[PDB]
């Protein structure tokens, strides 16, 4: 949902998410920048870093 | 003394490929203008008329190392695309080596 | 309305319009450590 | 002194010349509506420049510095040396419909002020035309990023 | 005898003109994938090139079967073959080989006869199959009901119809229900495409009243902000309403040939012919406008990614696409459109 | 199974972004192809198509073509049958059954030109023989039809097939790697029927 | 010298600068002898903006007009 | 809100005699009069008030003053 927000209505996102109550695992590219996190991809992933 | 061996990241926008932003070592030189190599034009698709770039300046140890290896512009001759490659005697070299 | 003849935004028209998180975060901020100018072709130039 | 002017030139006109005052006369026996008299027009005009063009790129001695840039691939088409040295050929009008009377002088010689007038068209409607030309090519890319 | 002589020599002829038709089209398709690869021209000029060549393309495709319908014989003995395309010959003064039935010239060959003799000799008429002729001649009730069924729907009110509106008691006469029928009869619409004509003259005759008459009194001189937004407050109370619908649905309602034909007779043909008549309404495509809103949602942000003035590093301040289309056109660009 | 990564010449390296990198490629040369039409006032230009980013957006995007064309259901001889002004064409198995009929095409539309160059026939005649999925007409297939009549392996090398020869014709070089890439993204869902 | 004679196609009762794309910044084929077809700026105002003739004066009702030589016979 | 022309020509004065008389080359607007219900001029101006502005009341006096005021002042 956090990436979906990106480009959809916000509000209905948001509103299907929170009456879901389902959570985003942050892998991807769109998402990590939001939070700071470095990027899941190159120098990025867990078997490097 | 302190600007050797410092990679800075040169930029172009827009950027529609990943060649568009390339690190390169600095020199000082006397003047208001950032000299270029004429290689690198096609890569940053860029004529000297006019044309500004951006500069960048990598800090941590970590963002200097992704600087000096992977975003070297001697290291990316090729084109991501079609590994045809990009770097490559351009205009008046071709009218000379010809 | 208020003062004028705009609508007053709220939370929610926030991070929802063109400004706002979840946008404008992908239009591109500025940055310290930066600088701009023309160039010149330099022939004297290594490749790096 | 070096952007030669081929001497067969004279001759193509003017037989494509009086092949398009054949087609007007046909157009005048009412064989021939407007839009098929147009377009024969473009397709004798069209094949007069390919002429001209080959004319051109058989005249020019291989060690002419004009000819010699565009064959070493450093830069430039045979399609701008004919430009510069042939003829200009058709140019379209705002509409984007080519105009069935080509002109005939090259850049050398030095276009008329109609000529120069009509060419004005094509040379805006790209100006404005390169701009929007992005949109779509940001758009798609953007798809296919995200 | 000379019947199968004479179809021999009409079928080379046919055949003469399919090399030209043949040798055309492939100059034709050479010239368009030269325009699409090594243009080396403005972009302007080479897709004006390339729109030529696409389109007179196809007009060759399209008269590859079938290319003509007969030869026509003047007082002159002038041979004025008639065809789907002009095909002249370069090498004699671009003579007619085949003309244009559109042509002028070809104007004889449906207005002309025996008893209206404009120059015309002998006229043949061609019967082919496939790229080759194959003969040829010379010469010297329930349906309208259902419709009617139809219209009977579009009726009108009995007794006013009380709108009953929230603030003003609203009342819909006779008069109305005939004028809103005249406009949605007058677009000629199908009776569920008809609705929309239908509900919108209804809806603002109703809502002019009601803003007038809710206001009257003490809204007549102040048109600065209550002359417009009232109309559209009450229309989208108007559009709400469930009495309004009900009454909108008693004249002229959502009918299916089911429906309908089964109360024309008790008051497989027909039916499927009948769904073209009822059509559809798209009644309230709410989804359809969320694409669209979001599709526009989407092409101000495409917009909003690419480079702004406040910062340009080019040699000159050019335009750019900023300035040329907006969002809407953008997101309308790339629709469905089929 | 990515292959060696383009831009070094050696195997591709575990975490490289190729998504993005697919995404680049095939985006940055898009100013290159040929455009549809942007005069406001005229006439709609879908007819008059031309073959660039428009095709592109229409193969991406696995819309329905507007010039569609069909495609062989079950491999067998073709009938072809002449009326009017339409024409009907029917394949009877010649290792099965029934016999599949196509009746909405018309005359207006070239038929599908066998490309053998021996052959040189061209227009597919009477008595012929075609393979399941193979093409009837002159134009664009319908990448659903495609899925239908093969697997899901056949409807992506034809998208990317039509994909890359779109963007072949106007010289602009693009490997197929990224084009596949691109597709792969379509096929990653499956619709259920029922629990 | 070219400011004071400029010819704008915007503001107050006129066209907006996201508006009118390919449409109204044509060079028609009127715009000989009353507006220059070639000079016009680069920026967002190509077209809108050009400049008067250099034999042109606006008519008392405000319509460009251009002189011509008489010819008779 | 399309109205028929005839409608139009009949507030400002005129009748069905002198439009069939002097509109008799177009067969359009012989099929808009004979389309067209409104009898009288005076019809004419109080069918125009009321489809102008139907809250209002309808009267003569004011149908042909607001068409007065509309154009001709
Ligand atoms: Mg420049």
């Amino acid at each position: 949902w956090l990436s979906a927000a990106s480009f959809q209505e916000t509000t209905r996102v948001l509103t299907d998410a929170a009456i879901n109550c389902r959570s985003d695992k942050l892998n991807g590219l769109k998402e990590n920048v939001i939070i700071g996190k470095l990027i899941p991809a190159g120098t990025g992933i867990s078997r490097y870093r | 003394e302190v600007i050797a061996e410092h990679p800075v990241l040169l930029n172009r926008a827009p950027t529609l490929h990943r060649l568009g932003i390339q690190a390169f070592e600095p020199q000082l030189v006397e003047g208001k203008a950032i000299q270029l190599h004429p290689l690198v034009c096609e890569a940053f698709n860029a004529d000297f008329d006019g044309d500004q770039m951006a500069v960048h300046l990598p800090l941590s140890a970590e963002a200097q190392a992704e600087a000096r290896i992977l975003m070297l512009s001697s290291n990316n001759i090729l084109s991501p695309a079609s590994g045809k490659p990009l770097a490559m005697p351009r205009l008046d070299m071709v009218t000379g080596l010809y | 309305t208020g003062p004028g003849n705009r609508p007053l935004k709220s939370l929610s028209d926030l991070l929802k319009g063109k400004q706002g998180r979840f946008r404008q975060n992908l239009l591109g901020k500025r940055v310290d450590y930066s600088g701009r100018s023309v160039i010149v072709v330099g022939p004297q130039l290594k490749l790096h | 002194a070096d952007v030669l002017v081929p001497p067969q030139k004279q001759e193509i006109l003017e037989r494509h010349e009086a092949e398009a005052d054949a087609i007007e006369r046909k157009y005048q026996r009412g064989a021939l509506n407007h839009t098929e008299r147009n377009e024969s027009l473009v397709k004798i005009w069209q094949d007069a420049t390919e002429e001209v063009g080959k004319a051109l790129e058989e005249f020019y001695p291989a060690d002419n510095p004009i000819i010699t840039i565009v064959k070493s691939g450093a830069t430039g088409n045979l399609t701008q040396t004919r430009t510069l040295a042939g003829m200009k050929g058709l140019v379209t009008n705002p509409k984007g419909e080519f105009i069935p009377r080509p002109i005939k002088s090259s850049f050398r010689e030095g276009l008329t002020v109609l000529e120069y007038f009509i060419n004005t068209h094509g040379a805006r409607k790209g100006l404005a035309d390169t701009a929007l030309r992005t949109a779509d090519s940001g758009y798609l890319t953007r798809r296919l990023v995200d | 005898r000379d019947y199968e002589d004479e179809l021999q020599s009409e079928r080379d002829y046919v055949a003469g003109l399919y090399a030209r038709l043949d040798a055309e089209r492939a100059q034709s398709q050479r010239r368009y994938a030269a325009a699409l690869r090594e243009h080396g021209g403005t972009a302007v000029e080479r897709d004006a090139e390339v729109r030529a060549l696409a389109k007179d393309i196809a007009r060759l495709n399209v008269a590859d079967n079938g290319l003509c319908f007969g030869r026509l014989d003047t007082l002159d003995d002038a041979r004025l073959y008639i065809g789907r395309l002009g095909i002249f010959d370069r090498d004699n003064d671009f003579e007619p080989l085949l003309l244009d039935w559109r042509a002028p010239m070809a104007r004889p060959f449906y207005v002309a006869t025996a008893a209206n003799p404009e120059n015309m000799r002998r006229r043949r008429q061609f019967h082919t199959l496939g790229r080759k002729v194959v003969d040829f001649t010379d010469e010297i009730k329930i349906l309208d009901v259902l419709k009617a069924a139809v219209a009977d729907r579009q009726e009108l009110p009995s007794e006013p119809i009380p709108i009953d509106l929230s603030d003003v008691t609203m009342r819909i006469d006779a008069e109305t229900a005939k004028w809103a029928r005249d406009e949605a009869r007058k677009t000629g619409l199908p009776h569920n495409e008809a609705r929309a004509e239908f509900v919108d003259v209804v809806t603002y005759v109703v809502t002019e009243r009601a803003v007038a008459r809710i206001g009257r009194g003490w809204l007549t001189r102040d048109d600065k902000h209550a002359w417009e937004k009232m109309r559209a407050d009450v229309v989208g109370e108007l559009e709400d309403h469930e009495q309004f619908n009900a009454a909108l649905d008693a004249l002229w309602p959502i009918l299916t040939p089911e429906d309908v034909l089964a109360q024309l007779y008790t008051s497989v043909p027909l039916l499927d012919e009948l769904v073209d008549l009822l059509g559809r309404n798209k009644a309230a495509d709410e989804a359809a406008e969320r694409e669209r809103r979001e599709e526009e949602a989407y092409a101000a942000g495409v917009l909003d990614l690419m480079v702004d003035r406040e910062d340009l590093m080019d040699d000159e301040d050019h335009l750019l696409a900023q300035d040329l289309i907006d969002a809407e056109e953008l997101a309308d660009r790339f629709k469905e459109q089929d | 199974c990515y292959g060696r990564s383009m831009a070094t010449g050696k195997l591709v390296d575990i975490g490289e972004a190729v998504g993005i990198v697919a995404a680049q490629s095939i985006g940055e040369p898009g100013t290159q192809l040929t455009m549809r039409t942007f005069h406001q006032g005229g006439v709609t230009g879908g007819a008059d198509i031309v073959g660039g980013l428009p095709r592109v957006q229409e193969l991406f995007e696995a819309r329905v073509p507007r010039n569609k064309a069909p495609i062989a259901d079950v491999a067998g001889r073709v009938r072809l049958e002449e009326s009017d002004k339409f024409f009907k064409i029917t394949i009877v198995p010649d290792d099965g059954g029934e016999e599949v009929v196509y009746d909405k095409l018309s005359k207006r539309q070239r038929l599908r030109v066998i490309t053998h160059e021996d052959g040189t026939e061209g227009v597919l005649s009477d008595g012929d023989h075609v393979e399941v999925g193979d093409q009837l007409m002159e134009g664009a297939a319908d990448p659903h039809e495609v899925l239908r009549v093969q697997g899901p392996r056949e409807v992506q090398i034809h998208l990317v097939k039509e994909v890359q020869e779109v963007y072949r014709a106007q010289g602009v070089s693009i490997h197929d790697k990224h084009i596949e890439v691109i597709v792969r993204q379509m096929l990653r869902r499956v619709t259920i029927i029922d629990s | 010298l070219t400011h004071k004679r400029r010819l704008s196609a915007l503001g107050p009762g006129g066209l907006s600068r996201e508006r009118a794309g390919l449409e109204v910044r044509d060079v028609h084929p009127s715009h000989y002898g009353r507006m220059c077809p070639i000079e016009t700026p680069e920026g967002p105002n190509i077209g809108l903006i050009g400049s008067l003739s250099v034999y042109a004066r606006v008519n008392p009702f405000g319509f460009i007009e251009t002189p011509y030589r008489k010819v008779e016979n | 809100r399309r109205q028929p022309v005839t409608v139009l020509l009949k507030a400002l004065g005129w009748t069905n005699e002198q439009i069939v008389e002097r509109f008799g080359f177009s067969e359009i607007m012989m099929g808009t009069l004979e389309k067209d219900t409104t009898s009288g001029t005076d019809e004419a101006l109080l069918d125009i008030y009321r489809k102008l502005r139907p809250g209002e009341p309808p009267t003569k006096e004011s149908a042909q003053t607001l068409l007065e005021n509309l154009f001709f002042k």
